[PDB]
RNA sequence: CAAGCUUGAGUCUCGUAGAGGGGGGUAGAAUUCCAGGUGUAGCGGUGAAAUGCGUAGAGAUCUGGAGGAAUACCGGUGGCGAAGGCGGCCCCCUGGACGAAGACUGACGCUCAGGUGCGAAAGCGUGGGGAGCAAACAGGAUUAGAUACCCUGGUAGUCCACGCCGUAAACGAUGUCGACUUGGAGGUUGUGCCCUUGAGGCGUGGCUUCCGGAGCUAACGCGUUAAGUCGACCGCCUGGGGA
RNA sequence: CAGAAGUGUGCAGC
């Protein structure tokens, strides 16, 4: 994620442009996500489980 | 809709870079199939194609490097 | 793999009477053939048909009465597995008579009451409801 | 015999000798009973990330039917000749004329 | 797998005709062909157990085709075996 | 291979031996050969310098070039032979001008293999290059450390170098012991490794066995009286000392190189 | 017992999809370590701390190098395999499945005691490798105690080659094979026809996910991939502990 | 962030 601040953009907008980019790139989901190491079975249950609720 | 049924594409090309472009992010992440609306057969050309381009440092594997 | 034809013709018609079927079909044989005609003898079903050269297909219309089923149950008794014979003075009684049984005697495929009268035993195929 | 895709990047500071080396590998090819279908040269083109801290390398592009050995004759000679820094040989479905789209946006 | 001219050349060599593909010696002889060309396959990748399980199966059919062999015609079934090399 | 013996005796119990079946099976190549009479250990004093050292089998020195000078001139492998000098084996070579020379056989190396030495050589083993012209990462044996000496690092069997970086005028070595060592790029060296690998996999199965190597036994120094070795005496086992060598120097763990004119050669020491 | 037949079972011809297997190369991101520059007093960790690291210049930041292991995105109640399992890219060798159209053999089939092979992880042997993680173990905390949970370290092991072991909630807690019996919505992969006009309509095969009808079941539920109606063969059970 | 334990044995509502 890399933001170009461009003339007479005010700041404010540029912070906004970088949270709603870095949050589109979903960096920080990724780094929450490789903190602690997951058993391929818990994997494979919490894909599951959320497919499992995926139903109207 | 899938662009490579609509055209009938039999394979799709690496040295497509103009295509290949088009299904990647700025990051240069490949995009996922349930966002272009590609057919599974074709996402996964494009997923080998787009990896073979990188291998050629046709695309970047990175935003950053 | 298929090795009781006679209870694959017994099973398709319990299920499609079940099914409320109009009629089934089945592959042919001498002794399915028989079979059926002796059903339709004692009435169990409208008619029985046979078409075809090479690979001959029998059909089977079955029969209702008053909106359920004219065959009460159908079973198998005589198997692969276990091979069932009666003398003259064993043939079965089917619900006290009401029933039939078809046995192949050695004068041919018929009734118990029939093999009675004829003084005859046989091979028990199956009970007939 | 067999249809190979090549794509072989040779560093800049050789360009010059890429005629060369064409002339050898095709020869190489051709001497073997081998054909080669088609031929591009690409030029200097920018790299997507630096590599050896190059940029700017000198790609080429065949397409050829060939025996494997004298395939892997060709991979074994790139993997020493130090001008070439990148290849990749990959088998094809079928025999290929039709020049790429790298030399088409020309 | 065997190539195709390879397997032609068999059929044509065993069987009555080109057409005749299903006779008994024709698949034997195409069983006997592939079994002994994987020899130098096992020989190196010996733990290719998966491929090696494809290759037992074509042992025990052509074992099965053979006993078939033997009940119907003992004469062709002789001329067979000697004519491939089989039973060791 | 290696084999294992049946234990039909307790000297066989536990012998594990090499068997090889490439080996030559007749007398060497007599031109190469010379006389290599046993010292015993013993100096021009006629005095003990290195001890447990004696007897042994008979043994014929046989002249393995290590040079490899012989530029530009093919040479086919001949065969393979035993030699009891080393661990590992060699192959005679024949050169296309009739001459014949001895070699150290490497990895995969068979009778009828053809070889050659050169700044021109084919990259493959057996091949002999100054290192200027060997791509960086290759194993190789046999090296020199000057131009024209001969090889002298990596002889052993299974032994091999490898060639870490490049610097114009030098080469970095990672050495079999771990040492990183610069070496000039004008030393020749032979690609690949020395064979015989499984020397290492055999077990003297015996005492004797020892002896006909020419080794004799080894005497704790614990075991003596105290004008032997430091460690002798006691009223039954006693020690108490730290442990020190028969000349009193402390062992397990002073170090002992002590070599300034070569130390600005070596990188990093081993690990 | 003899001779037929083509529907079961096989062979051939043309294609398709795939993390199916074995071997060999190779790429990028990141962690760790080592050298060197910038630069000053904290860093790290926790619920809060301490152990630990740091003025002997850490942490942060930039340049260069070494080495090991795993392959983000694609990625999906997606695919392949008998099961265990299989995921970067490329090459070589190699197994099976499925579809269209015929041609061919002519019951050659199904199941299987004993037997044989494969079989996660941990573990064992011999030789390598060792980044990160981490049984054992050490220290700090917490507590009435804390031989734990948490923190700082850390060995076997995890990786490689060749052997052994032969067990798992090895699970669909559901043996293999064959036939029959109302439907609906989807996924994936072939193929036919129709103005192909498309991001289109209608048919026909393989595999797979979710609802639900008759029927079955103690109930929960299963429900054309049956736990429904039948046939062949095999394995297993006979009150709880002891075991 | 911490928070453990609860002696034995019975009887109507037909
Ligand atoms: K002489
Ligand atoms: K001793
Ligand atoms: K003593
Ligand atoms: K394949
Ligand atoms: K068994
Ligand atoms: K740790
Ligand atoms: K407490
Ligand atoms: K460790
Ligand atoms: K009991
Ligand atoms: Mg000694
Ligand atoms: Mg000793
Ligand atoms: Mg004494
Ligand atoms: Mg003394
Ligand atoms: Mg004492
Ligand atoms: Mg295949
Ligand atoms: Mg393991
Ligand atoms: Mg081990
Ligand atoms: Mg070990
Ligand atoms: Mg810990
Ligand atoms: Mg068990
Ligand atoms: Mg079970
Ligand atoms: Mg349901
Ligand atoms: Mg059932
Ligand atoms: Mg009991
Ligand atoms: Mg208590
Ligand atoms: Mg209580």
């Amino acid at each position: 994620p890399v933001i170009k601040v461009r003339e007479n953009e005010p700041f404010d907008v540029a912070l906004r442009r970088f949270k709603r980019s870095c949050e589109k790139a979903g960096v920080l989901a990724e780094v929450r996500r490789r903190e602690f190491y997951e058993k391929p079975t818990t994997e494979r249950k919490r894909a599951k489980a959320s497919a499992v609720k995926r139903h109207a | 809709f899938c662009r490579f049924t609509a055209e009938g594409v039999q394979e799709i090309d690496y040295k497509d870079i103009a295509t290949l472009k088009n299904y990647i992010t700025e990051s240069g992440k490949i995009v996922p199939s349930r966002i272009t609306g590609t057919r599974a057969k074709y996402q996964r050309q494009l997923a080998r194609a787009i990896k073979r381009a990188r291998y050629l440092s046709l695309l970047p594997y990175t935003d950053r490097h | 793999s298929m090795q009781d034809p006679i209870a694959d013709m017994l099973t398709r018609i319990r299920n499609g009477q079940a099914a409320n079927k109009a009629a089934v079909t089945m592959p042919s044989s001498k002794l399915k053939v028989a079979i059926a005609n002796v059903l339709k003898e004692e009435g169990f079903i409208e008619d029985f048909k046979v078409e075809g050269d090479t690979k001959p297909e029998l059909e089977l219309t079955l029969k209702y009465f008053q909106g359920k089923a004219v065959v009460e149950s159908i079973q198998r008794v005589s198997r692969p597995g276990l091979r069932i014979y009666k003398r003259k003075d064993e043939l079965p009684k089917v619900m006290a008579g009401l029933g039939i049984a078809v046995v192949s005697t050695s004068k041919g495929v018929m009734t118990d009451r029939a093999a009675r009268q004829a003084g005859l035993g046989g091979e028990i195929i199956c009970y007939v409801a | 015999m067999r249809h190979y895709e090549i794509v072989f990047m040779v560093h800049p500071d050789q360009s010059e000798q890429v005629p060369g080396m064409i002339e050898r590998y095709t020869a190489a090819i051709t001497g073997a009973e081998g054909k080669i279908h088609r031929l591009e040269d690409w030029g200097r083109r920018q790299l997507a990330y630096p590599i050896n801290k190059l940029h700017k390398a000198h790609y080429v592009l065949m397409n050829v039917e060939a025996p494997q050995e004298v395939i892997d004759e060709l991979e074994t000679t790139f993997r020493f000749n130090d001008a070439v820094i990148r290849s990749m040989v990959m088998r094809t479905k079928h025999a290929v004329t039709e020049a790429s789209p790298m030399v088409k946006a020309k | 797998s065997l190539s195709t001219e390879a397997t032609a050349k068999i059929v044509s060599e065993f069987g009555r005709d080109a057409n005749d593909t299903g006779s008994t010696e024709v698949q034997v002889a195409l069983l006997t062909a592939q079994i002994n060309h994987l020899q130098g396959h096992f020989a190196e990748h010996k733990k290719d157990h998966h491929s090696r399980r494809g290759l037992l199966r074509m042992v025990s059919q052509r074992r099965k085709l053979l006993d078939y062999l033997k009940r119907k015609d003992v004469a062709r079934y002789t001329q067979l075996i000697e004519r491939l090399g089989l039973r060791r | 291979a290696v084999v294992k013996c049946k234990p039909t005796s307790p000297g066989r119990r536990h012998v594990v031996k090499v068997v090889n079946p490439e080996l030559h099976k007749g007398k060497p190549f007599a031109p190469l050969l010379e006389k290599n009479s046993k010292s015993g250990g013993r100096n021009n004093n006629g005095r003990i310098t290195t001890r447990h050292i004696g007897g042994g089998h008979k043994q014929a020195y046989r002249i393995v070039d290590f040079k490899r000078n012989k530029d530009g001139i093919p040479a086919v492998v001949e065969r393979l032979e035993y030699d009891p000098n080393r661990s590992a084996n060699i192959a005679l070579v024949l050169y296309k001008d009739g001459e014949r020379r001895y070699i150290l056989a490497p990895k995969g190396l068979k009778a009828g293999d053809q070889i050659q030495s050169g700044v021109d050589a084919a990259i493959k083993p057996g091949n002999t290059l100054p290192m200027r012209n060997i791509p960086v990462g290759s194993t190789v044996h046999n090296v020199e450390m000057k131009p024209g000496k001969g090889g002298q690092l990596a002889r052993s069997a299974g032994t091999y170098v490898q060639i870490v970086a490049r610097d114009g005028a030098y080469v970095t070595l990672r050495l079999r012991s771990g040492e990183m060592r610069k070496v000039e790029a004008d030393c020749r060296a032979t690609l690949g490794e020395v064979g015989n690998a499984e020397h290492m996999l055999r077990v003297l199965g015996k005492a004797g066995a020892a002896r006909w190597r020419g080794v004799r036994p080894t005497v704790r120094g614990t075991a003596m009286n105290p004008v032997d070795h430091p460690h002798g005496g006691g009223e039954g086992r006693n020690f108490g000392k730290h442990p020190v060598t028969p000349w009193g120097v402390q062992t397990k763990g002073k170090k002992t190189r002590s070599n300034k004119r070569t130390d600005k050669f070596i990188v990093r020491r081993r690990s």
